[PDB]
């Protein structure tokens, strides 16, 4: 809004909205730039880079953890509380999914994000 | 029961391996939805296929037992199947039409100075007699008779005739064709390839028929076609009064109620002033043909061969431009009969669509377009030309389509703005954008639209004010170019 | 009706909160009578769309 | 019914996915309540319109149904929609004005002796035929006829016309408006881009009509346009008795009374000394006209474009100067027909609006500012001056409207110093002195005012002595500078 | 089938038009009641528009309903099936015989 | 439940629920998906994983060490107090199992896990 | 049209390549605009260059 800053986020997976808990990431997919040194600086250098989302799920919800564990082609939708929104598609399930005392951790990753709205 | 066997019991407990031999090549009977095609054809007597009912055709000698040795639709079914192999076929056989069974007939007379061989070209096929030195033309026609009668391809029948008061080398053949129709009509040559020549001494000549015959109505079978989706049709008869029907029908189906796309491929042999009239005449942006002028080979051979290979080709892709794929068996026409650069492209911009012949002896496709010619008011309109975009509409909204029914099985309906919250299965505006925005990013990754931000600046969805459980949404996709003129210019130094 | 609200069968609340009123019988004098009306969430049928080709 | 369908039934009851096509470009009808604009045009013959009666358009095709194809209406909402796709857009048609629809005539003479092109430029429009060797005028004259006729969207109907004892070479095109009136008249060039020119032996020439012809008259239009608040108004007709009545019309809106505030934009086509003359004669400062000399295209496409430029910028950000924005598709004067600096410096001290040429094809705006130039006692006044300065007030009446409206739906009015307590209604003007500073700090927030100090220390809030209900404010506002001239000076040493 | 829906004019009671069956009636009436009965006990508000009846065998080609015939039947109280890409037969809407209101007027209700 | 969440987890082994501690996690059997990058962003890649399940028993309980350590042929249930049910077959027990004041930990794996009811 | 083609029709359907060799060495017509220079010079008879234009 006029002074509003993101104090949440939401995700939503197929359009449905998970349950996230607090501290969701979001790393947009570019190009990383390191940092070139010989005898002076010279300059930078380029390297792809592909879009994250993590978030957290409490156990025991509305969407079950064999449905989490076998998402390879899904569009994930992250949406600032302000209005910021960023589409990703084609999108798929990384790293270990582990249910450590009711918490899911959600690694879901993909190629290209683009933001949309 | 894909694979029909013969002579091996259906009910068989003895554990071994049994192996059968058979000459006909049949095809794979597995199912193609998203390749079936439809093909309309004559059948000649003794079939034993019941008229204006559709049959899945998987091999020749099939076709040719359904509808009768030599017959147009087992020819056009045998064509097609030589050269696509992966498409589903059907074929609806046709009644009789109006006419007279008469083509014409051979005339041979004189005598035979030197030893040589005659070749008479009848439909395209070639028919070698050998002519010894002092045969007279009776001879040679007896000869040509008894070979005819052995080639059982041939739609015609031979029967032979002598008299008048002339010598008595002279004896001329009557043909008579296996089905009567606006195509029963036939070529004849006695020269096509180089090296043949025909014997001193020998004089032939090929008097056509005078009569005019009618294509067959084709009502009941577009009426019996059935709800399957056709996505391609192979009409051979070209007249008025059954183009209306397809027309009609075609576009009956092009609408968005019955959302059941088809396409017709159609080739017309005749002068250019014949083609250039009808393709004028013609505005449809639903059927395709291709004109051609002395061609040896009946017209409908080509329309099934030249509509196998595009119908292959755009199930591969829908956006690559047919270009330079060749029709494999067709002989091309001769050398002065072909079209040249002037009347390819006046035809181009007549809306008949034209072929190259290749280095060697092959025929291949040039560029396909649709009759669409003129604006509704009259003007110009380069829209609905090219077969690329309709293909490319197709299949855009067959993906569309899919997507939808498969993301949103069943859901329900809120405007926007609504605070409905996490868990219920609720459907927004905007929901639907997002989801059409990652449709979008697929189909140009496939590589059928180009341009993005046009697009999601010019999308819009909204609800319905009046039926409150439909979403009304406009969109507008770039269809991506092709890759058609390379226009050069050399400056050359000495 | 917020349990079925939430449930995903009813969408509005506050026309169905106004519309509401709940009242004793006047001659039964053990009959409570009520009047409701909910307004039964709508299904998706129809999607009409329009494509806008440029070519 | 936002989305207009076509062959779509509004009672379905299957469930399923509808998907159309259509070639036509439609825009989405969201109300826009703070961009609704207003455009006045002629409507040509075969139009389907109501005279004087305002029409809500959203697509280029639904103009050219509506008021005829090649009308001037027409054209100036294409070029509008072409460039503004956010803000409502209304069109009002006109009648038919005084003079004679003929424009001129387009002579041809010579013989070409070499192979070319010729290019023929008709109210911006580019026509090329196609020029051979040995062609004589005669024919290049019809080939052009035809070709016009060909182009649906050419303002002009050109006929074909041989006489004269003179070669059978020459012959002239007639050319005649689709409409009457004072921007009836077309330009017509021969050579508009490089690497083009005429063929040798051919002579072109172009003859312009002697009589002159009067613009409709708009009184019941101005008075057929409502009560709505239309932003921006687009007035291609650049005379005296129209202009009069416009003036009359915003400045009776632009009064504390109406409260509709209204801006019109208009572009004069001619020459240096004639744009100098118009804008100082004019002193409104509720019109800015922008003046240019030999333009290719009619001089109502240039105001639609700038007009709708202007309105998206403005709409966006009152207070940021229309500085670089680029007018998309508008072909720019030739390089002798552009205004030097010091032409322009004067046009801008004549209360005439400058454009500019960017490094490539492309026209931008340069500054943009109305047509007040003189106080009321005759000296020079600064004020009223920039649109920004327009635009901001008429924001911050609306936000003060609205503020006040809002906040204080219906309140108590009571003298400063009683003694109310808490929990009654009633305001005081302590009360809107506090409002009105916070506003004020909205106000500068947003970057629209500079000095708070300043304006506290003169705002005033009292009570009328005679009213007794209405309360009565004086305040003022320090509108922000604009960033314009960025003056430089280098001492090299070398 | 068309002259069955109008006649018949009750909320309480849905039939399902098919002609060409090469299965008598009742096995599909018992197969579309279990379907039917499992999805709305799942779930009353979901509607019944892709659901398959698995093992009964579709109408010729030639013996299946058009568009227009499908959308009369609807406006006329019957409900619809369709064929799927496959061989399979799916549910399309299902909808009551209700149709017309107590003074003769058009009602969507029921 | 209608709004319940997974607050605790029961685990039992051949049917005796074992005496957990808080904090007991849950890795199911499935393919962790990598990440893959050369000049640019490509898609990813699989990788098996094997079924965890990580939980504390206190010591001197009804269940003794030599037991614990003696598990190779095991049935493993993972149950949410929600509702939702894990089953592990022939699992057994991985690493080193110690006895740090009273608290034995278990790293109880199998090779596949099944949601069952 | 920065390339000025001879004998090459603007509407061509055909598709196929074209080829054409003309003996004058033109120069492509890449815009510069920031090397943009002017010349003059006199211009004797037969000319068909208007004077004093660019």
């Amino acid at each position: 809004a006029g002074n509003q800053r993101q104090g949440v986020a939401f995700i939503r997976v197929n359009g449905m909205e998970l349950e996230s808990m607090e501290g969701a990431s979001f790393t947009p997919s570019g190009i990383t730039r390191e940092e070139v040194t010989g005898s002076r600086v010279y300059g930078w250098k380029g390297k792809p880079r592909a879009a994250k989302v993590e978030c957290k799920i409490p156990g025991g919800g509305p969407i079950g953890l064999d449905e989490i564990i076998d998402w390879e082609n899904i569009t994930v939708e992250f949406q600032a509380d302000t209005g910021e929104t960023w589409m990703l598609a084609n999108a798929w399930q990384a790293d270990e999914p582990k249910n450590d005392g009711g918490e899911i951790s959600l690694v879901l990753m993909a190629k290209q994000s683009k933001r949309i709205a | 029961s894909d694979i029909s066997f013969n002579a091996i019991p259906s009910d068989v407990r003895v554990p071994l391996t049994y192996i059968e031999f058979d000459n006909s090549n049949a095809v794979s009977g597995t199912p193609a939805p998203r390749q079936r095609v439809l093909m309309f054809g004559q059948s000649g007597s003794k079939a034993s296929a019941a008229p204006n009912v559709p049959v899945r055709i998987r091999s020749g000698s099939q076709a040719s037992a359904a509808f009768g040795q030599g017959s147009m639709l087992a020819l056009m079914a045998d064509a097609f199947l030589n050269a696509n192999r992966v498409a589903e076929l059907w074929c609806i056989p046709q009644g009789n039409g109006t006419g007279n069974a008469a083509v014409g007939e051979i005339s041979l007379s004189g005598t035979a100075g030197e030893n040589g061989s005659l070749v008479t070209y009848i439909a395209g096929q070639r028919l070698a007699v050998s002519v010894a030195a002092g045969a007279t033309g009776a001879a040679l026609a007896d000869l040509l008779v008894a070979r005819i009668k052995g080639q059982p391809d041939l739609p015609v029948t031979a029967e032979v005739r002598a008299d008048s008061g002339d010598d008595d080398t002279h004896a001329d053949v009557v043909l008579s064709a296996k089905f009567t129709g606006a195509l029963s009509a036939v070529d004849v040559r006695w020269n096509y390839y180089a090296g043949e020549t025909t014997p001193y001494g020998i004089i032939t000549a090929f008097k056509a028929a005078s009569g005019k015959n009618g294509n067959p109505d084709i009502s009941a079978s577009i009426a019996g076609m059935g709800d399957l989706q056709y996505k391609y049709i192979v009409m051979p008869y070209t007249d008025e009064p059954n183009l209306n029907l397809l027309r009609t029908e075609l576009q009956e189906r092009w609408g968005p109620v019955n959302q059941a796309d088809g396409f017709a491929v159609t080739v017309l042999s005749g002068t250019y002033g014949d083609i250039s009239t009808f393709g004028v005449s013609r505005n449809d942006h639903l059927i395709s043909c291709m004109g051609i002028a002395g061609a040896p080979e009946p017209s409908y051979l080509y329309a099934a061969t030249l509509c196998a290979v595009a119908s292959q080709a755009l199930s591969i892709d829908p956006a690559r431009p047919l270009q330079t794929l060749t029709l494999p068996g067709r002989m091309p026409p001769a050398v002065g009969d072909r079209f040249t650069w002037s009347e390819r492209n006046a035809l181009l911009f007549d809306g008949i669509s034209t072929f190259n012949v290749n280095d060697g002896g092959e025929m291949q496709i040039e560029r396909m377009i649709t009759m669409y010619r003129t604006n509704k008011y009259g003007d110009s309109d380069p829209s609905y030309l090219n077969v690329n975009t309709i293909a490319t509409l197709s299949y855009l909204r067959y993906s569309l389509r899919t997507r939808i029914t498969q993301k949103f099985p069943n859901y329900k309906l809120a405007s926007d703005g609504t605070r409905f919250a996490t868990g219920q299965a609720v459907v927004t505006p905007s929901v639907i954008k997002t989801e059409l925005l990652a449709l979008f990013e697929e189909w140009e990754n496939a590589g059928l639209v180009e341009d993005f931000d046009t697009f999601k600046e010019e999308l819009y969805v909204a609800r319905n004010k009046d039926d409150k459980d439909r979403l009304d949404v406009l969109c507008g996709p770039n269809l991506i170019n092709q890759f058609r003129i390379f226009a050069a210019q050399v400056q050359f130094i000495l």
